[PDB]
DNA sequence: TGTCGCTACAATCGCTAAGTTCACGCAGTATCCTGT
């Protein structure tokens, strides 16, 4: 994978929790610990190579004012080992939409975790305003996440922003969505 | 119409019968050929007062000075029309008498005139704070009737007295042979010169088995020996008894063995069998009448003996209790109560002799309990029968027999001691030259002989006493030792009778120096007479002099040399008590300034003494309020006799009584700290040849208070200091002892008695407060808890420090050895003993030794140098 | 109810301060962690 098709997926493919996961980094140029470990997985998960996404956070990171070698020597070593590189030396895999829900809470400052879930239903309604949903398809969404079909919730998600009747696919990977997302679109 | 008897108690009951004194003594009927017990009532002993005027009138309330002179006529005035009437006494006799008196009542001068006014001892006593506008004190207002009528009749102990125009008793009120009436003081005299007569001693030892259901000790048998022509100026007799009298009894339940009859007939004594206690009780008290001893003796018989005797008495309800003394009563005197007051006035008229209380007051032994005596003084072994025994004893006649001859033999023994002691004739020796009453004396304590000494002195010289009383100072210098081992002759000098000389030389009397109610007051002018004190304390000097003197008569019996040392350490004792009386705050006669004054004398004359044999050029080592040890740095004794000679003549030389002796020559010496040295005497024998004496003082091996396991290992380990062997065999010889010591406790191989140590009881078990738990002590409340008679105040406990698992404080363990002999989780703590007992005591021994440190002892103990 | 004086040493208990442990922690640095 390239780093500026990553833009393009945050823009489009990557789903609403790496969405907005993207979205506070490039605010930001930096990520709490839990933010980047899950981010650092799913980018394992669509396939950046540890170069690459070794290159891609340093340069994000460079431009929050902060030095490059500070980054080389603590985020080189998490970068290397949640690639499993060091220590155990495990291909630690990404997390699944069910680890997202019963992941870590997000406290404030964070950002990690299904948005579904851990986004108040007024912060997801104008979130999914912003994003141009249709009324209908929204308040279907809202409906969802009532009865907690986070699940059932992004694939509402999924089959209104890729124009699509059904989504075709249980929903339960982040990078899940994002290859049924790339299947649809390329 | 003369009446002549040798008195020996007196009793005075202040309550009861007011101005009566009753004197028990001896007096000869020719018809019987032989003394009999006789008691005299002096009735209508007045009581005496003095007033001191007032130089002029004052009001009492305004208390103002209205200038006019006060004489003896208004003094009478006074007291005839305010005082009288207040009081309401009816009778006096007034006369005006000049008297002197010097104590501590301010305002009153030396001497002066008083309106001295006697009454019937009926009437009314007058309040020691009186006052009124004629005079300003009033004097004997609590004057007891016997002091009143012993100092009026100048009565001094006991002795032989003439009664003039004696009376008979309406009715019976003494149980003795004659009883006379004296209607007045005056009519009683004193005749000197003649021989105290043998009186009649009884001397009781019972066995007691306590009743646990109500803890109360009941009688079950008395061995009783009687002489009736005891000696009171002679040596005791030998045998010491002339007869003897035995009682047994059965306790409540059991019976008598099957054949006890049979026994009891054959062993062909004057046994009488006593079914109950109260038959037990009622034959005793028939015998005392019978015999009507005049000095009854026994061991604890002050705090036990009849006090068990009296409870047993109330309980029983025998009819005739006074029968136990010599006047008639009806009521029992309440019991309880501190001191043996109860005792003594149950026991009115006879004087009664606790051997346990005299022993005290004239040797000093380590236990006091009549085991340990007997083996001190008689040097026999008694045999001990636990209660458990005699509680098995009704149970088969050898045993019955050999309990009652057991309680036979502890009579024996008691009556052996107090003959050895010479108890009966020092004390009326004592009891004459004081002047009190000959009971008291035995009762001991030093304050009331001292007290009765200078009444008599004063009385006799026109003074007025002070009524009844209804480290507050300096004390003596010690020199700072030099210490270390002195290989050559050390001398020793020592000044006689310290602080009597002092008192005698300086004059210091309550006449001479002038007080003032802490400052020294300035010793007496040269110029004035010798006052009373002076006067007392050199005749109890002179006395003690003459007893020294006569101890200087080569081949003496060694037995009477003891007891002419025992009185001579008894006056001496006697004369130093006299000063330190100056100094209790309870005395009559307190007079702190005049014993600073005396301590104050006696450090300028000991710094003196310093100064002048230090500019002699020989060497000072060490002095204790009175004495110089001397480094004469010789090896000749005629040399060092010729130096001890010269420097004695030259301290004397500066004083007019007080003199130097040599005390004696130390051929070698170990000085450790202040009071505490060993050294070895030399007693020279003849042609130049000396015996050497060991001699110790101070050291932890003279006190009782250490295991004797740990007395016996210093005892040795001094030996072979002082001795002139070689440093390194005696080192090594320390060191070999030390080993096979170690060896022997690790073993277990010393004798149980060895771990004992003893400790004294200062109050009752009971009233030692909660401050954990002193050893003893503990051990104390142990020997409460079980059936046996009980610890009081000044008995001394024997405990032995034991392993019983707890991990607690040594304190804290401390354990009777019949303790250890019974539990079989209770074993004796080696090591606290290898570590505590035996290391301390050598390790300060040997200080000033080379070759021997705290870790080489304890090495040699086998301990672990470690802790050292 | 009476009960001589003071001086010196040794041992023990109580209470408290001085010191030690030593576990709190931190500032600095380092490695090795997480899921399917
Ligand atoms: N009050 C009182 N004073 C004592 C006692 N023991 C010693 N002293 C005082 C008074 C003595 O005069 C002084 C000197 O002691 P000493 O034992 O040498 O007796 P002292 O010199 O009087 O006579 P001595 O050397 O034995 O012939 O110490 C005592 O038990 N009570
Ligand atoms: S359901 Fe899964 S893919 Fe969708 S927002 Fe939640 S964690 Fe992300
Ligand atoms: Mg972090
Ligand atoms: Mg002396």
């Amino acid at each position: 994978i390239s780093l500026e098709q990553i833009d393009g997926f945050a823009a489009k493919s990557f789903p609403l929790c790496m969405r907005q996961l993207h979205k506070s980094l490039r605010e930001n140029h930096h990520l709490r610990h839990g933010g980047r470990m899950q981010y650092g997985l799913f980018l394992k998960g669509i396939g950046l190579t540890l170069e690459q996404a070794l290159q891609f956070w340093r340069l994000e990171f460079t431009k929050g004012k902060v030095d490059s070698e500070k980054f080389d020597k603590v985020y080189a070593y998490s970068i290397r080992h949640n690639y499993g590189k060091e220590g155990k030396r495990t291909d630690y895999t990404p997390y699944s939409c069910m680890k997202v829900i019963l992941s870590n809470p997000p406290s404030q400052g964070d950002y990690h975790g299904c948005p579904f879930r851990h986004s108040d239903p007024e912060l997801l309604k104008q979130k999914l305003q912003s994003f141009k949903v249709p009324s209908s398809g929204i308040n279907q969404i809202l409906e969802l996440v009532k009865g907690m079909h986070y699940q059932l919730a992004c694939q509402k998600y999924f089959e209104l922003t890729h124009s699509v009747d059904d989504c075709g696919f249980s929903l339960n990977h982040p990078n899940q969505y994002f290859a049924e997302s790339q299947k649809l679109l390329t | 119409q003369v009446f002549r008897f040798y008195w020996l108690d007196a009793y005075e009951d202040q309550y009861s019968q007011p101005g009566v004194v009753y004197l028990f003594g001896k007096v000869w009927i020719e018809s019987a050929d032989a003394y009999v017990s006789c008691c005299v009532s002096v009735k209508n002993i007045e009581r005496t007062v003095y007033l001191l005027p007032r130089e002029n009138r004052v009001q009492l309330s305004t208390g103002k000075d209205t200038g006019a002179p006060v004489s003896m006529m208004h003094v009478y005035q006074e007291f005839n029309e305010a005082v009288a009437e207040k009081y309401k006494i009816m009778k006096f006799k007034s006369k005006k008498v000049d008297k002197d008196y010097a104590f501590e009542i301010p305002d009153v001068p030396a001497s002066s005139e008083y309106l001295e006014v006697r009454y019937s001892a009926d009437s009314p006593q007058l309040p020691q704070d009186l006052k009124g506008e004629t005079f300003s004190h009033v004097f004997g207002t609590n004057t007891s009737s016997l002091e009143l009528f012993l100092l009026s009749r100048k009565i001094k102990g006991p002795s032989w007295l003439e009664i003039k125009s004696p009376q008979l008793s309406s009715q019976p009120m003494s149980w003795c042979k004659v009883e006379a009436v004296v209607t007045r003081p005056d009519q009683v005299s004193v005749v000197k010169d003649l021989a105290p007569p043998p009186v009649v001693v009884l001397s009781l030892s019972m066995k007691t088995v306590q009743n646990a259901k109500t803890h109360q000790n009941e009688i079950v048998a008395i061995a009783a020996l009687v002489h009736h022509t005891f000696p009171l100026d002679k040596a005791p007799p030998q045998p010491p008894f002339q007869t003897h009298f035995c009682v047994l009894s059965k306790l409540n339940d059991c019976i008598f063995p099957y054949d006890y009859n049979e026994a009891v007939k054959q062993k062909n004594a004057n046994i009488e069998i006593a079914l109950t206690e109260r038959t037990l009780l009622g034959f005793f008290l028939a015998k005392i009448h019978k015999i009507d001893p005049d000095v009854i003796v026994g061991h604890d018989i002050y705090g036990f003996d009849l006090e068990v005797l009296l409870q047993r008495i109330n309980s029983c309800k025998v009819p005739f209790w006074s029968k136990i003394g010599r006047l008639r009563r009806s009521v029992m005197p309440k019991l309880g109560g501190r001191s043996g007051f109860a005792e003594r006035n149950a026991a009115c008229g006879r004087i009664i002799c606790d051997i346990e209380i005299s022993a005290k007051e004239l040797i000093r032994c380590k236990s006091y309990h009549l085991s340990e005596l007997v083996h001190q003084i008689l040097k026999a072994e008694r045999v001990v029968i636990p209660p458990e025994n005699i509680r098995n004893a009704y149970n088969d006649s050898v045993h019955l027999l050999y309990m009652l001859e057991n309680t036979w033999i502890d009579a024996k023994f008691i009556l052996q001691i107090m003959c050895e002691l010479n108890v009966l004739p020092l004390a009326l020796q004592i009891t004459n030259i004081a002047g009190n009453v000959m009971s008291r004396t035995l009762m001991g304590g030093r304050s009331e002989r001292n007290e009765y000494l200078l009444l008599h002195a004063f009385t006799e010289n026109n003074f007025i006493v002070p009524d009844k009383p209804v480290a507050a100072y300096a004390g003596g210098l010690v020199l700072e030792p030099k210490v270390g081992f002195y290989d050559k002759f050390i001398l020793l000098l020592d000044f006689n009778s310290l602080y009597p000389s002092i008192i005698q030389e300086y004059n210091i009397c309550f006449t001479t120096v002038h007080r003032e109610a802490d400052e020294i007051p300035e010793l007496p002018h040269s110029d004035l007479e010798m006052g009373i004190l002076p006067r007392e304390i050199r005749k109890l000097v002179e006395r003690r002099r003459h007893v020294k003197q006569l101890m200087k008569q080569p081949d003496l019996n060694p037995d009477l040399y003891l007891q002419y040392d025992i009185r001579q350490k008894a006056l001496k004792l006697t004369a130093n008590s006299m000063y330190g009386c100056l100094g209790f705050s309870y005395s009559r006669f307190y007079a702190k300034p005049l014993a600073a004054l005396v301590t104050h004398q006696g450090r300028e004359i000991l710094l003196h003494t310093k100064e002048m044999v230090q500019k002699m050029n020989l060497e000072v080592i060490y002095g204790d309020t009175d004495s110089i040890m001397i480094n004469t740095n010789c090896n000749n004794l005629e040399e060092v006799f010729k130096l001890g000679n010269r420097v004695k003549s030259e301290i004397n030389k500066s004083y007019k009584l007080l003199e130097i002796d040599i005390d004696g020559i130390f051929k070698s010496l170990l000085l450790l700290k202040k009071k505490k040295y060993a050294a070895l005497t030399v007693e020279p024998t003849g042609d130049g040849k000396y015996v050497t004496k060991q001699e110790l003082k101070g050291l932890d091996i003279v006190r009782r208070d250490w295991c004797e396991l740990a007395k016996q290992a210093g005892n040795y380990v001094i030996s072979q200091i002082l001795s002139d062997q070689p440093r390194d065999s005696i080192v090594e010889n320390i060191q070999k002892k030390l080993t096979e010591i170690g060896e022997n406790v690790t073993n277990g191989t010393v004798p149980i008695t060895q771990y004992e140590i003893n400790k004294a009881l200062t109050k009752d078990p009971q009233d030692y407060p909660d401050k954990k738990s002193l050893p003893h002590v503990h051990v104390a409340l142990w020997i409460n808890s079980q059936g046996g008679r009980k610890v009081k105040a000044g008995d001394t406990i024997s405990y032995v420090i034991c392993q019983d698992g707890s991990n607690l404080s040594a304190s804290q363990r401390a354990y009777a050895q019949e303790q250890l002999q019974k539990q079989e989780n209770l074993s004796i703590d080696t090591q606290y003993y290898l570590s505590q007992q035996v290391h301390p005591v050598v390790a300060r021994i040997c200080e000033p030794i080379d070759g021997i440190d705290s870790a080489l002892i304890a090495m040699w103990l086998g301990l672990d140098p470690s802790q050292f």
